RNA sequence: UGCGCUUGGCGUUUUAGAGCUAGAAAUAGCAAGUUAAAAUAAGGCUAGUCCGUUAUCAACUUGAAAAAGUGGCACCGAGUCGGUGCUU
């Protein structure tokens, strides 16, 4: 719901989440997966909120693009509950 | 050459610009250094620097928390396994050996793998005799015959590792932890913060209603059955608090949104004080006794049976019921539901039985998952009861356990020694010492005993020996560590520095803020400004308006709020002397009492602190008075209020009950009173984040000043940022005023019509409903549906003061409904309807600046003081953090004396407002879009530097309102002008109209339509300078964010953090966890999980290769993570040459931590992520028309100008369109180019082709969900329109090894290029 | 703002709590389950009931560190910087 409820429930599932660009620049949520390189950023748009991309993102299961990245998508999606 | 700096400062990118006298930036030829062929590059002295914002140190200190409490934890057990360890070797000489071998596996374990007894006999025969630790350790306290040395140790290491909460401080008492007895304490903390509305509970059975075994609903509604308010109260949601359910604090203290708390959640203690934040921290005192009543119902819920161990066999009881249900459960399932026992009791992964126990899922996520399956279930009664009770099949070891406190787990520890201390002689001779292991608090005014390193520890010792809970008292000092506990748990004032602030609930803190809000009121005076103290604040700690105007208004004086001091009124319900407070004698007393209420918590050191107090009263006021404790910090310095002096011989406070004046000190004194620049840094008021911003800028202005030659710039014009910025609180807080002013007024425009807050976003719509459906100037009604043809007017027009608020604003029938002058709305405007304005503002409706600026011709209009305070709000930063930073470069810039020994300022440090940039964008349409590319931060410095240079130059005489240094401040009449233009360019006066960025314009528009010219050349008669030239001079700021090349550098970082993800994952083959001991290797044991890297090494060596084992020469990528970095930095070889590598060379050795820069072939350029993935790492730079157009057509409707303006914008827009096929194209162009993502093009390029269509507005909004492709950093998803384009990482990091590395400076001009396909 | 300090409850991991049957490597059919130790960033030492996820930054040279040291000007251009003088 409120940001601050998605990074904390993302902060336990073991993936290290910062907020960038929060000081009149468009903000953005930075999620570390991998600890390794990738890095799934969403940037706020002026239309979408920033947890209306998490949901129509992870909300319709794994997209099924990327080997490295599935114990996430999975993890993600029960955020959406 | 002369020239000037530009700086945008911000919590994550520091953007500069270096502008001539004639607002240009200029380009130099730099040297570029490396192996490679480019020894000359060509750039731009404009550029950005973008970094990761600076991190809290909460995180640090959380897990530092942690480690001290395993630590100490692990103590507790080794003291009582010293003191054991002796005797107990007859019994057994390896039982505690087993204990810390427990975890290894048989081939890995020493001794016997069976801890107790060490052979299977004896084991299985205890776990049987007894199952769980609770059926022993009440056994232990029973019975009288001698019992196993080992039993003995395993019980009381048990209620010591785990000994229970401190939230008590003596023994237990009914008033304490009884039911009955503590929520009277709640209603009675209720009561006094709520007078002539309180709940008076008389006859309620408070325990045999509220503590039964039902569930959490029918127990909160059986306990307001016996009390005729609601549920939905503020006592009735205090009580759904404590019995564990999560209500809903908001429709009780009308917020804005929602602010739930749960008891049970891990954030209540952060969740509640941002409740506090909002409500007033006077309610702290009331959720403390409902947290304080919540555990003596959960004890109850625990401890269900007069003598022997209450809990142990409470905890045999939920034993015993979890047998007997489950049995129940069973026979149910094998003889009704025969299909899926396995799934129930065998799947582990369904959350069934053996999730429950076997397979991970809470006590919650099982109940939910048989709730269908019992229902749907003959025979399941006595067992939903239990399930919807939250008492069914519990684990003897759940989450509800925090509510047991430590003299249970005393009393049980007690009983063991006490019936077997005749038995052996030690457990006789340290039954004390035994005994305080487990009753021992390490207090808040000592905490970590170091012994002199670490940069935490405070504590002095009495006796340099070794600390034990049993010599703490004769080791440890207690009141050298607590002085020193008070001497660095403060915070000095900043306007005094070395004079500790006051408890924010202090009482000559609130007096001060209590005079402070009292002295700028106005329908004052000190004769009765301290009567009003003493008839309102000192008697009533609510002064409503109300009270004032009646109980003071009337009574006294003649027939017709906010912060008041609570301590005065908490500690007056106390003492019940009122002389003593008033008293000014006494006043040193009053002040070291809460001054001891803030900082201790301790039993024994309030008393030492206040046992000098102990014969001013005497028992009964002492103790009320020591269990009240207070908590946070207030601002200002005791020597600050009363104890300066400018010789009026009276001090600030004295002056704000006569002579009021405000905190507005001047006519100087509090400013009156060198490092290193990590020191001046580090004790600015900003967050960390901040900090990081302040040192880079000062870093970026360093070496802005060795590229011109070490010439000092002449004036650098600073801006910063606001941060923590950053919908459902705006829209809804529109609402909540829109609501509240209705029903004040009881017009029913919300009942004739209805609107959802998403449609306050039109901000006419708004100003309808605002103006309760009326004209603010006719008496007529107005449209509602025909709000295009009737306008906005602001009250005080643009050409006085650029203000586009909404106290500002108001919606009229037409521009010319407000009258024929150029000021605010005459007196006939205001005749007519200023009735109905004070109708709207006592409803909150229309602020009182509002009402102010709309009755301002009834007191002659707009004043001269009302001009030069608009100078003053455009053009001052109120603040305090910028002003230090100002002052970091101008005592670093200016740094050199005369021989009359002044100082030389040389440099001209101007800090500006980010609104006049804002301003100066939208006005001469310089618009900004900031997801195109991260140019703007670079831009925004620029234009900073220019409105900063050309106002100075222009406006010298107000150089005391903006550059640092003491300088003349000039007055009111000192450069406004009379009236129109007289003694233009005569007099000392210059303005009139007190928009100050009025001198930029070509054609000023009055209020009533009217037109007044400015030349196209702006001078400043007393020297004559051209200042600005409307012809030639916007050009070049358009140029100059027109130019393709801005120095934009992401800044190089290496990781520091954890060593990996913080999941204790179970054992499997792969060596691809981390060990969690040197000997625990995952293959047996499990580890952690996916490391994190610090930074990558470019590893050039040979290894061993096919079946021969010949070498091979090989360039790599390794990265090295943070847990590697502390071997590998003290012997890079030795650790290299454990992976394989061998014949290293050390000259060939990059270290290339995050965002390292790569350039391969078109000048496509990758950023190193890590050592297996990359980033982005090229800028698009479109144009500036495109920038303006983008915007444009992305606000079609909410341009926010006026029609003779939106006129122009919408026919740019609709003249235009072929820039919509231009901007498409060169992000095609530039994707086939450095983005190389060629199938995500393809959708865009389809998607754009069909929506060709589509309103103007559409596409604008969704190509700039485009830039997203071609942004700088990591991939990101987006969508243009329906079709979803995912994204396409970039995980082939082999390309960089053959490419240019680009080893750039902080501001990019000073390259280091080294060819790496040269390396090997 | 910031920054420090005290305490608890679950968790997770590995081991202990012996499983019994007719069954060939597949697997049925039963009985059981409720907690205990230990770890809770690897570990580092000055061995303290102490530190160990904040801050701090390009490259190169000098230095234990703190830090000092290294890169010509001007015009005409602008798809990420060129192209075009002057001086050494």
């Amino acid at each position: 719901m409120n940001i601050n409820d998605l990074i904390r429930e993302i902060k336990n599932k073991d993936y290290t989440v910062l907020s960038g660009t929060d000081s009149n620049s468009i903000t953005q949520l930075i999620i570390r997966v991998n600890n390794d390189g990738n890095e799934y950023v969403i940037s706020e748009s002026e239309n979408e909120s920033i947890v209306e991309k998490f949901i129509s993102a992870f909300k319709n299961g794994w997209n099924q693009e990327y080997e490295d990245e599935e114990e996430f998508y999975n993890d993600m999606q029960t955020i959406t509950l | 050459k002369k020239y000037s700096i530009g700086l945008d400062i911000g919590t994550n990118s520091v953007g500069w610009a270096v502008i001539t006298d004639e607002y240009k930036v200029p380009s130099k030829k730099f040297k570029v250094l490396g192996n490679t062929d480019r020894h000359s590059i060509k750039k731009n002295l404009i550029g950005a620097l973008l970094f990761d914002s600076g991190e809290t140190a909460e995180a640090t200190r959380l897990k530092r928390t942690a480690r001290r409490r395993y630590t100490r934890r692990k103590n507790r057990i080794c003291y009582l396994q010293e003191i054991f360890s002796n005797e107990m070797a007859k019994v057994d000489d390896s039982f505690f050996h087993r204990l810390e071998e427990s975890f290894l596996v048989e081939e890995d374990k020493k001794h016997e793998r069976h801890p107790i007894f060490g052979n299977i006999v004896d084991e299985v025969a205890y776990h049987e005799k007894y199952p769980t630790i609770y059926h022993l350790r009440k056994k232990l306290v029973d019975s009288t015959d001698k019992a196993d040395l080992r039993l003995i140790y395993l019980a009381l290491a048990h209620m010591i590792k785990f000994r229970g909460h401190f939230l008590i401080e003596g023994d237990l008492n009914p008033d304490n932890s009884d039911v009955d007895k503590l929520f009277i304490q709640l209603v009675q903390t209720y009561n006094q913060l709520f007078e002539e509305n309180p709940i008076n509970a008389s006859g309620v059975d408070a325990k045999a209603i509220l503590s039964a075994r039902l569930s959490k609903s029918r127990r909160l509604e059986n306990l307001i059955a016996q009390l005729p308010e609601k549920k939905n109260g503020l006592f009735g949601n205090l009580i759904a608090l404590s019995l564990g359910l999560t209500p809903n604090f908001k429709s009780n203290f009308d917020l804005a949104e929602d602010a739930k708390l749960q008891l049970s959640k891990d954030t209540y203690d952060d969740d509640l004080d941002n409740l506090l934040a909002q409500i007033g921290d006077q309610y702290a005192d009331l959720f403390l006794a409902a947290k304080n009543l919540s555990d003596a119902i959960l004890l109850s819920d625990i401890l269900r049976v007069i003598t022997k161990a209450p809990l142990s066999a409470s905890m045999i009881k939920r034993y015993d019921e979890h047998h007997q249900d489950l049995t129940l459960l069973k026979a149910l399932v094998r003889q009704q539901l025969p299909e899926k026992y396995k799934e129930i009791f065998f799947d582990q992964s369904k959350n069934g039985y053996a999730g429950y126990i076997d397979g991970g899922a809470s006590q919650e996520e099982f109940y939910k998952f048989i709730k269908p399956i019992l229902e749907k279930m003959d025979g399941t009664e006595e067992l939903l009861v239990k399930l919807n009770r939250e008492d069914l099949l519990r684990k003897q070891r759940t989450f509800d356990n925090g509510s047991i406190p430590h003299q249970i787990h005393l009393g049980e520890l007690h009983a063991i020694l006490r019936r077997q201390e005749d038995f052996y002689p030690f457990l006789k001779d340290n039954r004390e010492k035994i005994e305080k292991i487990l009753t021992f608090r390490i207090p808040y005014y000592v905490g970590p005993l170091a012994r002199g390193n670490s940069r935490f520890a405070w504590m002095t010792r009495k006796s340099e020996e070794t600390i034990t809970p049993w010599n703490f008292e004769e080791v440890v000092d207690k009141g050298a560590s607590a002085q020193s506990f008070i001497e660095r748990m403060t915070n000095f004032d900043k306007n005094l520095p070395n004079e500790k602030v006051l408890p924010k609930h202090s009482l000559l803190y609130e007096y001060f803020t209590v005079y402070n809000e009292l002295t700028k009121v106005k329908y004052l005076s000190g004769e009765q400004k301290k009567a009003i103290v003493d008839l309102l604040f000192k008697t009533n700690r609510k002064v409503t308006v109300k009270q004032l105007k009646e109980d003071y208004f009337k009574k006294i004086e003649c027939f017709d709020f906010n912060a008041s001091l609570g301590t005065y009124h908490d500690l007056l319900k106390i003492i019940k002397d009122k002389d003593f407070l008033d008293n000014e004698e006494n006043e040193d007393i009053l002040e070291d009492i809460v001054l001891t209420l803030t900082l201790f918590e301790d039993r024994e050191m309030i008393e030492e602190r206040l046992k000098t107090y102990a014969h001013l009263f005497d028992d009964k006021v002492m103790k009320q008075l020591k269990r009240r404790r207070y908590t946070g910090w207030g601002r200002l310095s005791r020597k600050l209020i009363n104890g300066i002096r400018d010789k009026s011989g009276k001090t600030i406070l004295d002056f704000l009950k006569s002579d009021g004046f405000a905190n507005r000190n001047f006519m100087e004194d509090i400013q009156k009173a060198g490092d290193s620049l990590h020191e001046h840094i580090a004790n600015l008021a900003g967050s960390p984040a901040i900090k990081k911003g302040i040192l880079q800028t000062v870093k970026v202005v360093d070496e802005l000043v060795k590229v011109m030659g070490r010439h000092k710039p002449e004036n650098i014009v600073i801006e910063m940022a606001r941060e923590n910025q950053t919908g459902q609180k705006n829209s809804r807080e529109r609402m909540k005023r829109i609501e509240e002013g209705i029903k004040e007024l009881g017009s029913q425009i919300l009942k004739e019509h209805p609107v959802e807050n998403t449609q306050l976003q039109n901000e006419k719509l708004y100003l309808y409903y605002l103006q309760n459906g009326r004209d603010m100037y006719v008496d007529q009604e107005l449209d509602i549906n025909r709000l295009s043809d009737y306008d906005v007017d602001h009250i005080v027009p643009q050409s006085f003061l650029k203000d586009d608020s909404i106290d500002n604003k108001v919606l009229t029938r037409s521009d010319k409904n407000r009258g024929k002058s150029d000021n605010v709305p005459s007196e006939e405007v205001v005749k007519k309807m200023k009735n109905y304005w004070r109708q709207l503002l006592n409803a909150k409706l229309i602020t009182q600046r509002k009402f102010d600026n709309l009755t301002k011709a009834e007191r002659g209009g707009l004043s001269e003081l009302d001009k030069a305070g608009f100078i003053k709000r455009q053009l001052v930063e109120t603040r305090q953090i910028t002003k230090h930073v100002a002052q970091i470069l101008d005592s670093r810039m200016n740094t050199k004396y005369d021989e009359n020994d002044k100082l030389i300022r040389e440099v001209k440090v101007i800090t500006l407002k980010s609104k006049l940039v804002s301003d100066f964008r939208k006005d001469f349409q310089f618009y900004k879009v900031r997801e195109i590319n991260n140019y703007h931060h670079a831009h925004d410095a620029y234009l900073n530097a220019v409105v900063g240079t050309a106002l100075i130059k222009k406006y010298p005489k107000l150089e005391s309102e903006f550059v640092y240094g003491d300088y003349k401040v000039y007055d009111v009449r000192k450069m406004i002008a009379k009236s129109e233009q007289e003694i233009g360019k005569a007099t000392a006066k210059y303005f009139f109209y007190s928009n100050i960025m009025n001198f930029f314009k070509t054609e000023i528009t009055l209020a009533n339509g009217e037109i007044r010219k400015r030349p196209l050349i702006e001078t400043n008669g007393e020297t004559g300078e051209i200042v600005w030239d409307k012809g030639r001079d916007f050009a070049t700021v358009r140029k100059v964010l027109s130019m393709p090349q801005v120095n934009i550098v992401k800044k190089t970082e290496v990781q520091t953090g954890g060593f990996s993800k913080e999941s204790i994952l179970p054992k499997r083959n792969s060596d691809k966890l981390i060990a969690r001991k040197k000997d625990w290797d995952p293959k047996k044991y499990g580890g952690f999980d996916s490391p994190t890297v610090a930074y990558s090494v470019l590893v050039v060596a040979k290894v061993e290769k096919g079946k021969s084992k010949k070498l091979k020469s090989v360039k790599e990528l390794l990265g090295i993570t943070i847990m590697e970095r502390s071997s590998f930095e003290k012997n890079p070889i030795d650790f290299l040459e454990a992976k394989g590598y061998k014949e290293v060379k050390k000259d060939l050795i990059i270290k290339l931590p995050k965002y390292s820069l790569f350039e391969l072939e078109n000048g496509r350029k990758r950023m190193l992520a890590s050592a297996g993935e990359l980033q982005k790492g090229n800028e698009l730079a479109l144009p500036s028309k495109y920038v303006n157009f983008l915007y444009l057509a992305s606000h079609y409707e909410k341009l926010k100008g006026s029609p003779e303006d939106n006129e122009q914008k919408q026919l740019f827009v609709e003249q235009h369109k072929h820039y919509l096929d231009e901007i498409i194209e060169q992000i095609s162009e530039f994707s086939k180019r450095v983005i190389l993502a060629d199938a995500n093009l393809d959708k865009v390029l389809s998607a754009y082709n069909k929506h060709r269509d589509k309103p103007i507005r559409e596409q604008a909004e969704n190509i700039i969900h485009l830039f997203t492709l071609t942004n700088l950093g990591a991939p990101a998803a987006f969508k243009y329109f329906d079709t979803t384009i995912d994204r396409k990482r970039y995980t082939s990091t082999k390309e960089v090894l053959d490419a240019t590395l680009i080893h750039q400076s902080i501001t990019g001009l000073y390259e280091t290029r080294i060819d790496l396909s040269q390396l090997g």
